[PDB]
RNA sequence: UCUGGUGACUAUAGCAAGGAGGUCACACCUGUUCCCAUGCCGAACACAGAAGUUAAGCUCCUUAGCGUCGAUGGUAGUCGAACUUACGUUCCGCUAGAGUAGAACGUUGCCAGGC
RNA sequence: UUUGGCACCUCGAUGUCGGCUCAUCGCAUCCUGGGGCUGUAGUCGGUCCCAAGGGUUGGGCUGUUCGCCCAUUAAAGCGGU
RNA sequence: UGGGGCGGUCGCCUCCUAAAAGGUAACGGAGGCGCUCAAAGGUUCCCUCAGAAUGGUUGGAAAUCAUUCAUAGAGUGUAAA
RNA sequence: GAUUAUUGGAGGUAGAGCACUGUUUGGACGAGGGGCCGGUUACCGAAUUCAGACAAACUCCGAAUGCCAAUUAAUUUAACUUGGGAGUCAGAACAUGGGUGAUAAGGUCCGUGUUCGAAAGGGAAACAGCCCAGACCACCAGCUAAGGUCCCAAAAUAUAUGUUAAGUGGAAAAGGAUGUGGCGUUGCCCAGACAACUAGGAUGUUGGCUUAGAAGCAGCCAUCAUUUAAAGAGUGCGUAAUAGCUCACUAGUCGAGUGACACUGCGCCGAAAAUGUACCGGGGCUAAACAUAUUACCGAAGCUGUGGAUUGUCCUUUGGACA
């Protein structure tokens, strides 16, 4: 249920997944966050499920932030159909993660209780993961 | 269906002769729209802003100002 | 507050750099005031423990080749997909 | 102050570029050697074309 | 040979702030008779003046304050090669953008008066 | 083991669905369970091993691979073949 | 014409795909044209940004009016560059 | 005509990265509809001050490409021009480079490669879709190029050195455990490292809301002095409650090792499917897997022995002298 409210273009380009994360490679809003080590497309239904089991596992804790947005539509022909009269209509919104990116991040909760709570998010997301903390030095 | 097969016949736009080439007294130079580059000493700027040489010489491509670029046309032989 | 360092020689390759990280070592350079800017190299473990028992805004008398520099931590590059520092630069504050 | 360049990797399979740096300097088949003098520019395309010959002093 | 006209250079040349100043200059200033003029208005343009004025413009001197410039080093990326087509790795060339240190309150041509 | 691609032979022809007859490569198994472990009292449930070792029905109803009832039985896969 | 049919199409212009020049395919992604203009042409010249706040009879809170910052963010007959 | 170095431009190239912007997002701030009496507030909308995304339909840069100049060097005697004669337009197919579209396509572009068809072949099981070839052309030259080296079947039984253990070889995958170790670690103890040993297990104290009492346990602690070298308003096993032994502690015994990293290369379920095994072709083997070498040389349209072709350049000897 994350999506754009408008878009310019409906039907994009699918994204390049090679190389390492541009940005957003720090916990730079709670204690402590979860780090992404593979790359994948994120679909914004697994942003849901993921959100929504760390939150209860909170108990309406601490805060939650979430670092990754899906901006991009992605199409898919409905029935399997012949090849090429045009692209389909568009299915989902994705966001692209590479490896080093935060994807969530959270405060005002013990550390190990934080652990537990990432640790169920990231069995929801298709990606391989790593809990961290703030940096210093 | 769809609705997306049109394009247009691509026109030849860019240099036409290179920074340092003799050209002779009447050609051109580089074809764009507008003036990506304006003309300098010895050029010309045609109607749908084709820059042309006015006389034979060296062409060289030099800066205008901060931001822009001219041609300019040298008539050392 | 006590860093050695070595005096990198001319034109360390791609290959030799992380030949160098591949070791405890980090690259770092030297610039500031009283100096000209010195490319060195110090060992990472010993970098750590200076910059805990100092604090991360603090003064460092590191040694290049034979004299000492106080000097300040400019700024750092961190890789954060394996946590090691990666490159180092020194402040010469006097 | 004199090179002598032996081609030793074959052309088969090779781009075309390389196949005309490799007869500008002079080789033919195979194990064919040439001598010329050194420049920068006859350097120049024993680089570009360095993982097909050898080159000694001589 | 200080200004002032007038050219050349990518704002290193700009904005902001603070302080000084004046008939060889320079502007505000005073007016509408005349040339001329405002889709109304001497505001502007134009003309005739020269009582006032350094306040503002302008000049000169201080600031790095905002812009502008900006290395060294180290990274992305990439030509070629070798492994292998791993969301790759390795060797060798070219080395970014950003960001740090630091620059910078302009040099220079011609002319005439003042000298 | 319905779609995509073909086109990668066959427009100088590779006989299409049911049914009968005969199998069997030969496999995540209905029965026996042969065994066994448990959120298994016998009776179940569920899982494991084992098995294609051996077995795995006669009828009423159709247009055909689909089904549906009657009456049994220790019991009524998997299709490339 | 990812068999053929049905559907959708013949031309021109502008972007994107398109990978230092230029070129470049698909029933790939988006838009226009099939004119207009007696000034919206020429020319000496002349003369020469909105919006934002600000605060005002009007006040749509803003129409016109006034001060200062405002990039051609305004404007450019027509789509985009 | 060319082909291959330095210097100059063009594109503002893209890959990257954000130079105003345009769009899309999670920052945090007082005013306006408004909650109310024309405002008091919330939420909204808009405005100013952190971190992201496109920049396929963007702005500040610039690998390789391309255009060109040299009164500038190695290569090809070919160039470009005119004329005669064509084939080809399934021209494709495996190969990216990058990319579109269903990321199969053994479908669409494009930048080089390989065959190519006539270049057949020869060592990529055998394959006009890796190493090698263009051709004088043969031929018992014998010696090279590699892709190479039990039996096949050129060619290291092929060793030597120090690290390996799935038939990996000769099949990748999500989580789960203990894997060769290993250094880069980091931090744990003769008052004896993890020891295990077993000897202390409490208490006013559930004190409180006391919740089906519950006195480790409906779930909220109010979470206070201890006995002792040592022990918890009891680590905890539990528990309808107790039964609570130790994993909260140390003198009896007492030795050499411990917790987190990172992983780093290489192990442990997948590998459940059917005429026919199984991918060096493959049987057979641990070399016939990592890192180093190391001489061996095999080896073919490569050198050097023989030879009936022709072309070019030279002399002009028209020899075949060299090519």
């Amino acid at each position: 249920m994350l999506l754009p409210k408008r878009v310019k273009y409906r039907r994009q380009h699918r994204p390049k997944t090679t190389g390492r994360s541009k940005g957003g490679n720090y916990v730079t809003f709670g204690e402590f966050g979860l780090q992404a080590t593979t790359t994948s497309w994120i679909t914004s239904r697994q942003i849901e499920s993921a959100r929504i089991a760390m939150t209860r596992y909170m108990k309406r804790g601490g805060k939650v932030w979430i670092k990754i947005f899906p901006h991009t539509p992605y199409t898919k022909k409905p029935l399997e159909v012949r090849m090429g009269a045009g692209k389909g209509a568009v299915e989902g919104w994705i966001a692209v993660v590479k490896p080093g990116r935060i994807l969530f991040e959270v405060a005002g909760v013990s550390e190990e209780v934080a652990r537990e709570a990432l640790r169920l998010a990231s069995h929801k997301l298709p990606v391989k993961t790593k809990f961290v903390k703030r940096e210093e030095l | 269906s769809t609705k997306n097969g049109r394009d247009s016949e691509s026109k030849r736009l860019g240099a036409k002769r290179a920074d340092g080439q003799f050209v002779t007294g009447g050609s051109i130079l580089y074809r764009q729209r507008g003036t990506k580059i304006y003309p300098g000493e010895n050029v010309g700027r045609g109607g749908d802003d084709t820059l042309f040489a006015k006389i034979d010489g060296v062409v060289k491509f030099e800066r205008k100002g901060r931001d822009k670029k001219q041609v300019s046309v040298y008539a050392v032989a | 507050a006590s860093l050695k360092s070595i005096i990198r020689q001319g034109k360390q390759t791609r290959s030799d750099l992380k030949q160098l990280r591949k070791s405890g070592k980090v690259p770092a350079v030297v610039y500031g005031y009283g100096t000209k800017n010195v490319s060195v190299k110090v060992d990472e473990v010993e970098f750590i423990k200076v910059i805990r028992e100092v604090g991360r805004n603090g003064v460092i008398e590191l040694g290049v080749g034979s004299k000492t520099i106080k000097v300040m931590v400019a700024d750092y590059q961190f890789d954060p997909l394996k946590n090691q520092i990666t490159h180092i630069d020194f402040l010469a504050i006097n | 102050a004199k090179l002598q360049i032996t081609l030793t990797r074959s052309v088969i399979g090779r781009p075309e570029t390389q196949r005309k740096t490799v007869e500008a300097l002079g080789l033919k088949k195979t194990n064919s050697s040439v001598v010329v003098e050194d420049n920068p520019a006859i350097r120049g395309q024993i680089n570009k074309v360095k993982h097909l010959v050898t080159v000694e002093e001589k």
